[PDB]
C-alpha cells in the first residue's frame, strides 16, 4: 500500500 | 469546494475531504500526509497537521463563503453532509475524490494498520473494498448524509480494483473541536  | 474536489499546493494535488467549523471558523479537513507538504494551499492555510500515526490535517478558509457542506458526486450533483459517525463492517459506502471522482463499495475491516514503507505507519483506519488513486487522499468517505472517513491510501487502481484505507473523520473532528457543516 501507499499513500494516495 | 465540497468534499471530494481538489486543493493544491505548487505542484500537488490532493482532495478535500470534508468543510468543518471550528467556534464557528470555517476550515478543511484532508490527509496528513498531504498538510504535511506545505502550509499553503489553494484554499487557505494550514492549521494542523498529523502524519503518519494518524492521517489527517486542517487547513482554515480564506475564504468563508467557500466552505460548503456537502460532497460532490461528479455528475453535476451533491450529497449534503450533516453528522459524522463510525463505520462498521460491511457498509455500503461512497468515496469522492480528484482522480477518479465517485465510487462505491463496502467496509471491510476496521482498526488496520497500513506500512506506507519509506512514510511511515498508520494505525486504526477503516479498511474497503473501494478503489482510488493518487490525488484522491484527503476525499471523503460517507453513507448517504454521514460523514465516516478521510481516504489515506491502499493498493490497485480504478480499472483492477483495489482495497482502501481511510482515516476515521471522528478522530480529526475531536483533535481540532471541530463539527462537520
Amino acid at each position: 500500500p501507499a499513500p494516495f | 469546494i465540497a468534499g471530494g474536489e481538489a486543493i493544491t499546493t505548487g505542484g500537488s494535488r490532493c482532495s478535500l475531504g470534508f468543510n468543518v467549523s471550528v467556534n464557528g471558523v470555517a476550515h478543511a479537513l484532508t490527509a496528513g500526509h498531504c498538510t504535511n507538504i506545505s502550509a499553503s494551499w489553494s484554499i487557505g492555510t494550514r492549521t494542523g497537521t498529523s502524519f503518519p500515526n494518524n492521517d489527517y490535517g486542517i487547513i482554515r478558509h480564506s475564504n468563508p463563503a467557500a466552505a460548503d457542506g456537502r460532497v460532490y458526486l461528479y455528475n453535476g450533483s451533491y450529497q449534503d453532509i450533516t453528522t459524522a459517525g463510525n463505520a462498521f463492517v460491511g457498509q455500503a459506502v461512497q468515496r469522492s475524490g480528484s482522480t477518479t471522482g465517485l465510487r462505491s463499495g463496502s467496509v471491510t475491516g476496521l482498526n488496520a494498520t497500513v506500512n506506507y514503507g519509506s512514510s511511515g505507519i498508520v494505525y486504526g483506519m477503516i479498511q474497503t473494498n473501494v478503489c482510488a488513486q493518487p490525488g484522491d487522499s484527503g476525499g471523503s468517505l460517507f453513507a448517504g448524509s454521514t460523514a465516516l472517513g478521510l481516504t489515506s491510501g491502499g493498493s490497485g487502481n480504478c480499472r483492477t480494483g483495489g482495497t482502501t484505507f481511510y482515516q476515521p473523520v471522528t478522530e480529526a473532528l475531536s483533535a481540532y473541536g471541530a463539527t462537520v457543516l
